[PDB]
């Protein structure tokens, strides 16, 4: 007859003349369904198990398995927990995605020479085995014997690449576990570098009751740039790094997910999983990660790829 | 006297607690004030991700329909092309009845359809039938 | 002794002084700031709507502008037809002028109009006077 | 002759190809003016005479006509004051917003119990007819006799809804008035929650003479959620609510706007008046209540309903 | 006691130096913010305008396509009149390629470009040798 | 034959249809050269050699030959330095887009009356001439033999247009410099108009060598409207003025450019040069003086003005 034969099922498109008009043949231009399952190919995913980036950063102790991993997206859980001495870190965010988009755990340990002070501090909220422990990368210092002196030492970088330390400081939660501790009745640690410099003194006080303690941690991080120098001086309430993590750059992020993780293919991945990438657009998520589609608002936008089904 | 000096003691305390208290609620409404900028600073964040997804979403909608629209009128308008060469070819066997549809008076065989979809038809061999009919 | 006592008394107001006046200053600089702050991002979220408000606007011009050219084109095209149509239907009558207009060189009573505009004319009645005028 | 008479009056549109061309007719696509009257159809419209919303909140003595009305939009006038005691609201505009978009006045009262002190004080800048008097909704107490005990009262919500209570903290003027008010030298007010506390503490100071008073009020609200409990800890300066508004979910909101009232019917009001709403655009105000059409920052737009004015 | 008056003397000494370092570190912090909060307005910026440049740059490139369209359009179209007019009026002399292109059969001066050029032609004079050809 | 030859050089064209096609003839619009001068016409550029706009402002040695400096738009380089006494500027931005944006440097002296304290002082980095030398707009005031009164001085606005105010506050080095220069342990400024003030308090401090000082000047600025008064009260540390600036409304601006100036004729200035104004676009830069084209981000853009190239 005249060249279309009035399918049974219409087909409702999108005009800017009209509003909404039929016709014989349209495509769909917007995936809006996963498959509920996270690839591993060709990325390298890390999960994260119950471990955040900063504890297998740092040397918990049911993540010593992370040491050296190196990942091309890390996929971080919500069942993750802290099981060490209670900490606390100012900018968490920026580190976390410092840390995030380095791309490698990779630690290298250096020789510091602490002189008049007793290395390897423990705590029983940090159970390493059947023994007390505490983090892997730091050092706690304490008095030895009875004085305390003040620690001054340096180290210079003469590589090529960007070293990051990882330093910290102790607050206690009364004025005789201070003493008792550090000989001074107050503390501070200083470290600076040939161009910057930060001072922190502890903050005696009381704390919320956290595994068993009411003392705290404070986690700060120095960068070191080829040719420079870094010095670090204090008198008490210093956690001493034990090395440098190599810093790298490229393509490397974190994705909060609860997704589990297949052996598929796939390009882009979002919180909800692996998405093909055959068309322009998605109404999954706005936080993507690799080659995907663009985020819009709409759910089905339809493209005519024939004629009208009706005439006239 | 040393009851000046309690006296000056008594005072420099009370001059002390004074600034302490002040000191503090002033911390207090100062990390108050920090919050509620860097609140604010959130909402604007978040008022600048959705004006930018609506504008985005309502380009890919406009773009879709200028497509749309290019697509509708490219193929309504050879249809229409075709449509009339056929009425040409067609002139006195069929009728259109109104939808762009022909109406045949007579029966011929498939040979016909084939003469009117490869454009090669003479429709005066039938021409005396379409009139009888 | 009594005067090292007064003298410390007389150093101590001092530096309670001077922590007072300095932490006065030091808030007058803070509150300074914050009103500062506060301006920024009032201008900020003023340079927002305005730019929202432009793209906005410009969407909407945008839009109307090819609505306006579709409906121009479509109906230019017809009118086109409709004049080609006629004037096939007007060979040898009338002439057109220029500016899609046909003079007439004879004159015809309204049943001639009628017939012009239903499509069904015969141009030989009145030829001889359109060849004569 | 050719189908368009070139009418005298030519219509000039904006086009893509080329900028502004002449057709025969054309329409307008912007309503661009107001009646200058605001319809009360068939919103339900509250004209707030010459007291804002938290006046009449309060309980102020010149609206006390407000008492428990319900509107569908509030005006606000500017020629509105308040004649009672000088107070202040930290974080006002969130209060209005939250009030604004309630949508009631609606107050149940509900019986504390203060005892040891002595209630319903009064002030001579807030004059209730011909003597002294306070805001409506808010108690005052002072010392009874020579003494002010620790206030400390609780109350339970068992119902269904959310209760919003209003209180407040009174900053003196002098150091003589503090202890001849509250015997105390230093005042305290703690309000708490299951899940949230306030503490406030009066600041003693002098301030600008307003209506022949240097002292001030600072209001606070309280939030209580179905099947929380609500606990008032205070030593001095407390300015204590009476009771409770009832917490409402809805279409409500609020503008600022000097038209006046009149009986007819729109669906869009705005700062300006009632709007018609047959066209999609205005150019009137971009803050709109109602089924209102989008604001553009063009006057005049123009969409062709015709053909060219002109041959060729 | 004189020996109370220095105890006192040196408890309000430690107040004091407390409080000197709680307002130095408070302060630290102060500014440690504002220098937080600056860089976060900064960045804000940044992408505020990095958003606006984008979306005057597709802005810019959909109207330039629209256009490129339209011109695309028209001169296609008038060209596909015009060589239809041309097939019309050279029915049987010679005949189209493929590409919009007419092969001729046989040979005619330049006189039968010009008369092909101004619609003013007869391909009955070189019929016969086209059909010979 | 058909229309087109074929030309032998393709013109690639982006569509909306297909992405990018071949036509016959194309045309670019997007400007994205420079000539590498700018114009001196017909606008009036002023090049500030070795010197910003602060420092031919206050009176540089230097740049004392632009005393009555008028400007179209005013040129920065990146040679500039300072020759004179140390100084700091709260606000810098601000009040250099304000002046930046006034387009003169007009200044008329004025008569101040300082009984009691020194005129005229001096300062040996700050050399004009073979002898010691200050600023030319701001007079620095010092003890009077052995005491430095409180000045206190009036200047009332009788004219009809804004009058600008710049004066300073001189931060010492030791506490022997400050009470050898202001016989008072401690400085203090105020400047107060009928509906502002400003108190600054001078910082004694050590500070790093510059050209051989480490006392500081920080200045500020006041804007006197019509029918006004001023009010400068002081104890020390006050570097006054010597008159006012005289402030209009227009179109000026300031740019960061290192591009040689010509005597050509162009509308637009960017820091790379003049640039011509007959294509819609350019991609130079997106800062821009006069009228000129808007900055996209793409480089080439091809706008179709013929057929396309190949058949079918
Ligand atoms: C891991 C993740 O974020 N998943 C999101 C979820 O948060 C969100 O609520 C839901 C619809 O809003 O889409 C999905
Ligand atoms: C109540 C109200 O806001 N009315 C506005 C007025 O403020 C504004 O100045 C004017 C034009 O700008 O339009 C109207
Ligand atoms: C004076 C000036 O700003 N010139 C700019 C330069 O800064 C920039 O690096 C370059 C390309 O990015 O374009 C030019
Ligand atoms: C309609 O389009 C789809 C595209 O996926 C195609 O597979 C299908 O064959 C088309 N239908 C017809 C009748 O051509
Ligand atoms: C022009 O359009 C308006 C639409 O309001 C209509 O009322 C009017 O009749 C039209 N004019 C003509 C001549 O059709
Ligand atoms: C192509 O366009 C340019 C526009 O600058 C024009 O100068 C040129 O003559 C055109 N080419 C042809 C073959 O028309």
């Amino acid at each position: 007859c005249l060249g279309h034969h009035a399918v049974p099922n219409g087909t409702l498109v999108k005009t800017i003349t009209d509003d909404q008009i039929e016709v014989t043949n349209a495509t769909e231009l917007v995936q809006s369904s996963s498959t509920g399952k996270i690839c591993n190919n060709p990325h390298r995913i890390l999960d994260g198990i119950d471990c955040t980036l900063i504890d297998a950063l740092l040397g918990d102790p049911h993540c010593d398995v992370f040491q050296n991993e190196t990942w091309d997206l890390f996929v971080e859980r919500s069942k993750a927990f802290s099981n060490c001495y209670p900490y606390d870190v100012p900018d968490y965010a920026s580190l976390r995605s410092l840390v995030a988009s380095s791309g490698t755990l990779e630690f290298i340990t250096e020789g510091f020479t602490w002189t008049g002070v007793t290395q390897n501090g423990g705590s029983n909220a940090c159970k390493r085995g059947p023994g007390s422990g505490f983090f892997s990368r730091l050092n706690w210092l304490t008095k030895s014997g009875s004085t305390y002196p003040v620690l001054n030492v340096t180290m210079p970088n003469n590589d090529n690449f960007d070293k990051l330390y990882i330093w910290g400081i102790h607050h206690p939660s009364t004025n005789q576990e201070q003493t008792s501790l550090y000989v001074q009745a107050s503390g501070r640690v200083t470290v600076s570098t040939r161009r910057s410099q930060q001072t922190i003194i502890p903050n005696i006080g009381s704390r919320p009751w956290v595994r068993g303690l009411s003392s705290r941690i404070s986690i700060y991080w120095t960068i070191v740039k080829p040719g420079d120098v870094l010095v670090i001086n204090s008198n008490g309430n210093l956690i001493a790094p034990r090395g440098y993590f190599k810093m790298r750059t490229g393509k490397s992020s974190i994705m909060r997910s609860d997704a589990p993780i297949d052996t598929c293919i796939s390009e882009c991945i979002t919180p909800n999983g692996s998405i093909p990438n055959d068309k322009p657009f998605q109404n999954v998520n706005k936080i993507t990660y690799g080659a995907c589609p663009k985020y819009v608002k709409q759910n089905t936008l339809k493209l005519a790829t024939g004629m009208r089904n009706v005439p006239e | 006297d040393l009851k000046s000096t309690q006296a000056a003691i008594d005072q420099i305390n009370g001059k002390l607690n004074r600034v302490i208290e002040k000191t503090n609620e002033k911390f207090h409404q100062i990390e108050k004030e920090f919050s509620e900028v860097e609140g604010r600073i959130q909402d604007l964040e978040k008022y600048v991700e959705d004006t930018k997804i609506d504008l985005w979403s309502y380009n890919a909608e406009l773009l879709v329909a200028l497509e749309n629209q290019h697509t509708i009128d490219l193929t309504d308008s050879e249809m229409n092309k075709l449509f009339e060469k056929t009425r040409r070819q067609l002139r006195e066997n069929a009728e259109e009845m109104g939808n762009g549809c022909f109406k045949i008076y007579h029966k011929c065989d498939n040979a016909c359809i084939e003469s009117i979809r490869n454009g090669t038809y003479d429709h005066d061999v039938y021409r005396d039938e379409a009139l009888n009919n």
